[PDB]
């Protein structure tokens, strides 16, 4: 396909190229920058005295629930792109059902928010 | 509502974006060290001589 | 070249999909499975189903993350040491195999092209396309999305919803209103006079 | 030359590891939800591929839906897994287990 | 030369130019970017900012960057040695990447593909990995917090992002970026851009913007007086400078979307001067000084405060304006105003 | 969409906008405060839904291009669907509030799961399937696990997740191979397309995969291990919802797929089906022998009873569609009659599950364990009772299709299951030194129970019409 080539094999160019730019900047200094590490040089950085721990243990996250609902309001905002992309040919059912559509989701916004979902844990 | 009404308008952000702009465009009191000096008195307490 | 763009995304996805599942590391398996989505999107492209392509990237984007959330939210005490596996292996392969040879003789119902419901205009652009049938042809189904994402809202909220009890709150449109010529005042104190 | 088998046989290897994920895994119950994310992808593989060889957009319609209830067991799997994981205090697979017989 | 520019040789140096053309523009700009954000907060705080390492401190940056080349690369004992590197990667060479997208003049675009907006949400998004991947696997602390409120900042300003953008698309019928583009040109010079008839959506970006880019005041994944550096605080030479190079040019990227959907890309303000590349350079350079100008006025907000924003101020607001623009523009209220496709 | 196309699906329109305005209401109303009167609510709107579906004059058609099927076959399921939940729904009522577990929400999850089984029975394209199922399926997860204080309700939904996304994988998986062989997602397309000449191991693999992906719901073995520890570990008001209404659900929704899509390959698809119903029917009796939990024993009575109903639809005919049809009602009104006594069950004020709990109960309250003798044999397919005539009908369905060593088959596994029925009669009326359970009942409780006790004898005498509207309902799917 045409548009394949004129339009997307230069992203799949651009993504490499860029991918090189960055990588050179990274071994710039692996080549050049001296080297000299020590235990302590390498050690885990905690405001002058030794970490307590690693950052390997479990930890609450307070927004867990929202996260989840951000899940869900993703795909719901995904339906509009091609309804806003078409809105030009829509016909009266197209039109008034995304409207239906928006309505329930509202309902499910008004809920959350109501219940008190959207205030961290 | 009146404090309402000018959250909603951004006001407070508008008021800083001004006040910063009037600042942008006014003299600096830098110093061009080592070119320019602060001001010493004569009282100023600096490296021991004998005289 | 179209045969070197699909193997770059076909050992891309089907590699990371394997690192997923058998790798020990759950933030590597979170790495991973975007890989594989991204790599799954690179097959879209190439066969002109671009907005999916994109819109797969976008949604597992963010879910991807979600999961790494959770990740560190619930992780196990033993990450720095973190079966019947051969028996397993034979069943995939044997599955697997059964697949192939399914495939090795595909062919489509001869009736297949009159059938089909949608069929795809050379000049119209893919969301267009899209955008021209989701919401008239299959606009009982676009309904019945929105009830399946709601449920998914109620039923997580019923689940899990619990607030702490004992930690300070601020109400931000009170912090908002506080008046500072109301809260701060001059006294006029008189020597000697205390509280 | 790439033909509609090379899809198939991608979505096909995709299907089984991730349904592999599923009964294979023992530590973690996310891996679980990834394995499952593994297969619903495969299954995208299929429709958009069987769509665009066929030129028909019913199977791209389809893979729309696919991913609104992915999305939705998603959300359901994680917040099924936080109350499991407040009541038993960890998320392996091996200790969903009290129910037998 | 004809005999040559046809052929697949030719094909593939003329994408390697256009490649290198776009990283000549991104990554000099970012030479004066980085120069100008610091002497626009020092202008407001009183003070002259770099003046004094090349004329009028004009090579700054030249000297920034060559330090960190030869500084030392400490690997900390305890990190995730892939995910260490792979995230200052991931962060520089996603946000250069969207630029392929952009066009800044007519034709004067690598790839002008149909779902240019969503393209941009899809690397934008990904070049957030770089900050949780790299606050993770530094594995000490400070970075993990940090890493934590990366994904909040992610959760906070992307719920609304697309409805915030969806009014353009529905004005235009399009996702194609140069469509947007051509959809504000008019007899009225600025009077047919979008940032009129979407108005509201020109500050609910550009706060979102804000956020994406982790600039005050949403400045969190670093904020230095609670998380010493954030997710950088165990990354150090030109690990650490891709980060810094990664920022900057996310935030550019901003500028040019804040431009091309609101401002009319390359078109003029007024009818009697040319369109050009040039009124492209000039809109994204205004939003930048906008950027720098918020850093130097504005303190920070807690995380849980930003996420206030986004779902319930952004996401109720952006919705409204949808809903309200599909009404606007299926009735061609005011002939059309709202209303731009044929 | 026209407006002909909106009348058709007036009654899932009609339930859907009640479940919206429900939650709004709950949520803006008083929260928890108005869960009692909710669930209320939903009873009559599941009645009044029914009644629509169910009353007045009614002609067969298709709406939306053919994804939706208004039919008799539909109409038939439909009503069983909504009683039975509203039945459940009622009798749960005061054990739910006793047992401080009436959130305003679990009338609205439990309606938008018979939303999406409306709209499986009804489906007449590969999409409508899904997304019915999946509405449902999601709504399911939800309740399994709605006890956050019992580590057993987060399991059994864990599980029930974890297996019941597999399943769908599968399903899918064969949606997408059916797809790419015809070429369409409508069912009218696809059967005209699935014939003997030309069936490709790929679109046998197809039939396969949907097959055992909707074999699952119906708990069919050996896609049947979730059943036991979900239904132990949930609720019992959310174990006795599964019993009774998606299994109704999803035997009408394999029966309208193998007809609808794949009815032109009939000997393909049933004889998958003949031993699915063979591995289930001798499982279930088996496995039922070693259960002391009442709640899990009932899950293997489940398994048992679908594979009876799947003989039923093994035969591929009329005659059988009509009998799985009365078989899945009857089922249903059994299940109302056990559950409704199970939730009763209790020693010292706390719920009791164990089967020692019933020792000598007949001599603790005669009308009960009368009532409770009827089921059980009623289950075990004793005569008198209607659970004998269900058996006997799907019986006659199978030798009726050459398939008597089917009827063998599920005859000599009707044998084995009888014991574990039999030994509860034995516990209540001649068992062994008795722990002092009681049966706390309320009015529509002690209904749920006594009713369909007495409905296991007074249709022995007559089916008051329901025998001949399963036939008309068969009829217009098979054809
Ligand atoms: C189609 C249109 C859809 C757009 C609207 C989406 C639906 C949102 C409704 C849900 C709101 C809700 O549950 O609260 C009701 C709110 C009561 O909420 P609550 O649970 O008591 O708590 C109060 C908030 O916590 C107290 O607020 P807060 O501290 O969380 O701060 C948020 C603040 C910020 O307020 C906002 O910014 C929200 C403004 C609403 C925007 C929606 C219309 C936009 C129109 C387009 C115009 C273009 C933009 C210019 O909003 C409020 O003060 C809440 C007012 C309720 C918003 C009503 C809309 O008032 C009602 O009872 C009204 C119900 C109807
Ligand atoms: C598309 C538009 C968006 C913005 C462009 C992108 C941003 C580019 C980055 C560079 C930012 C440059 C910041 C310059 C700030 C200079 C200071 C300022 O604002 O004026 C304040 C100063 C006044 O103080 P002084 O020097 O002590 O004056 C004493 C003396 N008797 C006198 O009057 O002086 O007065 C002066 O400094 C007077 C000289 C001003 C210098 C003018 C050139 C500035 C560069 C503009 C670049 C345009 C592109
Ligand atoms: C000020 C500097 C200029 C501002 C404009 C920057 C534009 C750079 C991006 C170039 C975009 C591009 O891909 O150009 C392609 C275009 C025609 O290519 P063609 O093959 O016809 O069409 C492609 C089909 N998809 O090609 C062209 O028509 C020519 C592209 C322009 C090449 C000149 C720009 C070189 C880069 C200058 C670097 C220095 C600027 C930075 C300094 C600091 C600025 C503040
Ligand atoms: C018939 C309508 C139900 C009325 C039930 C009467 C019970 C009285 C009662 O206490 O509850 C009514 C309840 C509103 O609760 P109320 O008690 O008024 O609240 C006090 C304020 N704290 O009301 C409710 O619970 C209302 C529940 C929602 C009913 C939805 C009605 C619309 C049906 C869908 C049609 C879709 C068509 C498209
Ligand atoms: C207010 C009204 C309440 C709802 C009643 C709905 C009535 C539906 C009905 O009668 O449907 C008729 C239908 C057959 O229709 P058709 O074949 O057309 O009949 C010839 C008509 N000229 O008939 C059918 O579809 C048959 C339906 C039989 C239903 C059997 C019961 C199902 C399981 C629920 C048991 C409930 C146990 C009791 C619980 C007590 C309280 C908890
Ligand atoms: C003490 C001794 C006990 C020994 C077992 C007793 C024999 C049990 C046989 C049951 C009756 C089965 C029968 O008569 O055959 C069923 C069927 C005949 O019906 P068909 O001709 O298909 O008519 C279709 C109607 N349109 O099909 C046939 O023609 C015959 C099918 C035979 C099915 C298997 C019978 C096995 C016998 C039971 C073994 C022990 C258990
Ligand atoms: C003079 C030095 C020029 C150096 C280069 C300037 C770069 C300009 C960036 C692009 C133009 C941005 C225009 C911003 C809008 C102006 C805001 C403003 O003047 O607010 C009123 C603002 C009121 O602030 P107030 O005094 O606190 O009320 O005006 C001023 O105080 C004077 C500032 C005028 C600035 C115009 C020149 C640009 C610098
Ligand atoms: C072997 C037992 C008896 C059966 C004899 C039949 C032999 C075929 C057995 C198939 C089992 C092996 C699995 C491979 C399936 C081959 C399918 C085939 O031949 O189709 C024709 C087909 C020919 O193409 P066509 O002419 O376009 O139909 O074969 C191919 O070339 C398909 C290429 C598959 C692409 C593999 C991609 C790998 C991704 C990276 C994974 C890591
Ligand atoms: C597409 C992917 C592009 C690359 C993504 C970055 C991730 C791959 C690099 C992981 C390197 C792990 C090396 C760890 C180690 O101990 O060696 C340090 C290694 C040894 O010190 P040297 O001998 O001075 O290089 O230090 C480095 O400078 C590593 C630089 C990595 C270069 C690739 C980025
Ligand atoms: C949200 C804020 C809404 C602000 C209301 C603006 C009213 C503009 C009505 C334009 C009516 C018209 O002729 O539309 C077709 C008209 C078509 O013009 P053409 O594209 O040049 O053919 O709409 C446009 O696209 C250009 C209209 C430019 C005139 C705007 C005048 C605003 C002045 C106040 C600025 C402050
Ligand atoms: C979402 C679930 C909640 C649903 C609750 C609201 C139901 C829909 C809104 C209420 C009014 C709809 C009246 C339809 C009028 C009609 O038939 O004529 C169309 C009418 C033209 O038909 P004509 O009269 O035959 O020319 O079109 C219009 O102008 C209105 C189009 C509205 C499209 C809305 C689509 C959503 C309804 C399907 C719900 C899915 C099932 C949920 C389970
Ligand atoms: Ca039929």
């Amino acid at each position: 396909m045409e548009y394949l080539l004129q339009e997307y094999l230069p992203i799949l160019v651009f993504l490499g190229m860029a991918s090189a730019l960055a990588i050179v900047l990274i071994l710039a200094a692996a080549v050049i920058a001296v080297r000299n590490p020590d235990p302590e040089k390498v050690s885990a950085y905690e405001c002058g005295f030794n970490a307590f721990d690693d950052a390997r243990m479990k930890f609450d996250v307070r927004f867990y629930l929202v996260s989840i609902l951000f899940i869900i309001f993703d795909l719901e905002v995904a339906f509009l792109f091609p309804w806003a992309v078409s809105f030009a040919s829509l016909s009266d059912v197209a039109f008034w059902g995304m409207m239906v559509f928006l309505a329930v989701l509202t309902v499910g916004f008004a809920y959350e928010w109501k219940k008190g979902a959207l205030e961290w844990a | 509502f009146a404090r309402a009404t000018k959250y909603f308008l951004m006001w407070d952000f508008i008021k800083g974006f001004g006040l910063g702009m009037r600042y942008f465009v006014s003299p600096k009191p830098t110093l061009n060290y080592p070119h320019e000096k602060g001001p010493l008195s004569p009282r100023f307490r600096g490296e021991h001589a004998l005289r | 070249m179209m045969t070197f763009a699909f193997y770059l995304f076909a050992i891309s996805a089907c590699v990371a999909g394997f690192m997923v599942v058998i790798g020990r590391n759950p933030v590597h398996s979170v790495l991973w499975l975007i890989l594989a989505f991204l790599s799954a999107a690179g097959l879209f492209v190439l066969q002109g189903a671009e907005f999916v392509a994109m819109l797969l990237v976008v949604v597992y984007v963010g879910a991807v993350a979600v999961l790494f959330l959770f990740v560190v939210m619930m992780l196990d005490v033993d990450f720095a040491e973190l079966r019947y596996l051969p028996l397993a292996l034979v069943i995939g392969v044997v599955l697997l195999a059964q697949l192939g040879i399914a495939f090795s003789g595909w062919t489509p119902s001869d009736q297949a092209e009159s059938l089909r419901a949608a069929p795809v205009d050379a000049a119209v652009e893919n969301t267009l396309g899209l955008g021209l049938v989701l919401y008239d042809r299959y606009v009982l189904m676009f309904q019945l999305a929105g009830l399946v994402l709601l449920v998914a809202m109620i039923g997580a909220i019923v689940l899990t919803m619990r607030h702490r009890k004992d930690v300070k709150r601020q109400n931000v449109l009170e912090q908002m209103w506080r008046d500072p010529a109301k809260t701060m005042e001059l006294k006029d104190v008189k020597p000697g006079q205390g509280l | 030359m790439i033909g509609l088998t090379h899809y198939l046989v991608v979505g096909a290897i995709l299907f089984v590891t991730g349904i592999f994920g599923i009964f294979v895994n023992r530590k973690n119950v996310i891996v679980i939800l990834m394995s499952i994310e593994l297969m619903l992808l495969a299954v995208n593989i299929n429709f958009v591929a069987f769509s665009t060889h066929l030129g028909d957009l019913a199977g791209q319609v389809f893979t729309m839906f696919v991913l609104t209830v992915a999305a939705a067991e998603a959300a359901i799997g994680l917040a099924i897994l936080v109350v499991f994981f407040r009541n038993r205090g960890t998320i392996a697979v091996e200790d969903v287990n009290v129910m037998k017989g | 030369m004809a005999e040559f520019w046809a052929s697949p040789y030719g094909f593939a140096l003329s994408m390697l130019l256009q490649g290198l053309a776009v990283i000549a523009f991104v990554m000099g700009s970012l030479i004066f970017m980085v120069y100008g954000d610091r002497k626009i907060w020092a202008a407001v705080q009183m003070r002259r900012g770099p003046n004094v390492v090349g004329p009028w401190g004009l090579l700054q940056t030249f000297a920034d960057a060559l330090k960190y080349i030869v500084k030392e690369i400490v690997i900390p004992a305890g990190a995730d040695k892939f995910v260490y590197f792979l995230a200052p990667f991931l962060s520089m060479m996603l946000a250069l990447f969207a630029f392929v997208v952009i066009p800044f003049d007519e034709g004067w675009v690598m790839a002008n593909i149909n779902v240019g907006i969503l393209f941009i949400f899809a690397a934008s998004s990904l070049e957030v990995y770089g900050v949780i991947m790299g606050g993770w696997a530094s594995n000490s602390k400070y970075p993990f917090l940090a890493s934590l409120r990366s994904a909040a900042q992610m959760i906070s300003y992307e719920v609304s992002l697309g409805l915030i953008i969806i009014g353009i698309i529905i004005s235009t019928g399009s996702m194609n970026l140069t469509a947007i583009v051509e959809a504000q040109r008019g007899d009225y010079g600025l009077l047919n851009w979008y940032w009129l008839p979407h108005l509201p959506m020109v500050v609910l970006f550009f706060v979102s913007a804000l956020a994406e880019c982790n600039r005050p005041p949403f400045d969190l994944v670093e904020a230095e007086s609670e998380l010493v550096a954030g997710f950088m605080t165990e990354y150090s030479s030109t690990p650490y400078l891709l980060f810094m190079a990664g920022e900057y040019i996310a935030m550019y990227l901003m500028c040019a979307l804040l431009s091309l959907l609101f401002f009319g890309g390359w078109l003029s303000p007024v009818p009697f001067i040319a369109d050009g590349w040039w009124w492209m350079v000039i809109k994204m350079w205004f939003w930048f000084y906008m950027f720098a100008m918020v850093k130097a006025i504005v303190p920070r907000y807690r995380y849980d405060q930003l996420m206030r924003i986004g779902w319930k101020v952004f996401l109720p607001l952006s919705l409204g304006w949808v809903v309200l623009v599909a009404i606007l523009a299926r009735y061609e209220i005011l002939g059309g105003f709202w209303a731009r496709f044929a | 969409m026209t407006s002909l196309d909106f009348s058709t699906i007036l009654p899932e329109v009609v339930l859907a906008g009640y479940a919206l305005a429900a939650l709004m209401a709950g949520a803006y109303l008083g929260k928890d405060r108005l869960a009692r009167t909710l669930l209320w609510v939903t009873v009559a709107a599941f009645l009044v839904v029914a009644a629509m579906v169910g009353l007045g004059n009614h002609v067969d058609g298709a709406a939306f291009h053919g994804m939706f099927i208004d039919d008799g076959f539909s109409r038939f399921a439909k009503v069983v669907t909504l009683v039975a939940a509203a039945g459940v729904l009622a009798m749960s009522a005061d054990y739910m509030q006793r047992r401080n577990m009436l959130r305003f929400e679990f009338p609205i999850i439990v309606a938008l799961a018979v939303l999406g089984m409306m709209f499986m029975v009804s489906a007449g394209d590969l999409l409508t399937l899904y997304m019915g199922l999946e509405l449902q399926s999601l709504a399911l997860y939800v309740v399994a696990a709605m006890r956050r204080d019992s580590v057993r309700s987060s399991e059994a939904g864990l599980k029930y997740f974890v297996l019941g996304s597999l399943s769908s994988g599968l399903l899918l998986y064969g949606a997408s191979l059916v797809y790419g062989f015809a070429g369409t997602t409508g069912f009218e397309g696809i059967i005209s397309t699935i014939e003997a000449g030309h069936l490709s191991l790929g679109v046998l693999f197809g039939l396969v995969f949907m097959l055992v992906g909707l074999s699952f719901k119906v708990s069919a073995v050996p896609f049947h291990m979730w059943t036991p520890d979900v239904y132990e570990g949930s609720p019992t008001p959310v174990t006795a919802f599964f019993a009774t209404a998606p299994k109704v659900a999803a035997m009408a929704l394999i029966a309208r797929l193998v007809f609808d899509a794949f009815g032109h390959v009939i000997g393909d698809w049933s004889q998958i089906v003949a031993a699915l119903a063979v591995m289930s029917m001798f499982l279930g009796s088996i496995a039922g022998i070693g259960q002391t939990n009442i709640k899990r024993l009932m899950a293997y009575s489940s398994i048992a009873h679908m594979g009876f109903a799947l003989v039923g639809l093994a035969a591929g005919t009329a005659i059988g569609v009509q009998n799985m049809l009365l078989y899945m009602t009857i089922y249903a009104v059994m299940n109302i009659g056990t559950f409704a006594f199970i939730l009763s069950m209790e020693r010292d004020g706390v719920p009791v599950t164990d089967l020692a709990a019933l020792n000598r109960f007949a001599w603790t309250d005669p009308v009960k364990a009368l009532a409770m003798l009827v089921l059980m044999f009623s289950l075990a397919g004793v005569p008198p009772t209607l659970g004998f005539f269900a058996k006997f009908g799907v019986l006659t369905a199978a030798v009726d299709a050459g398939m008597g060593w089917l009827a063998v088959l599920g005859v000599i596994a009707s044998v084995i299951g009888a014991f574990y029925y039999l030994r509860i009669v034995y516990y209540m009326y001649f068992g062994g030194e008795s722990e002092g359970m009681t049966s706390r009942m309320g009015a529509v409780q002690y209904l749920a129970l006594m009713v369909p006790a007495l409905a296991m004898l007074v249709g022995a005498i007559s089916m008051f019409g329901v025998d001949s509207a399963a036939g008309r309902a068969a009829e217009t799917l098979v054809g």
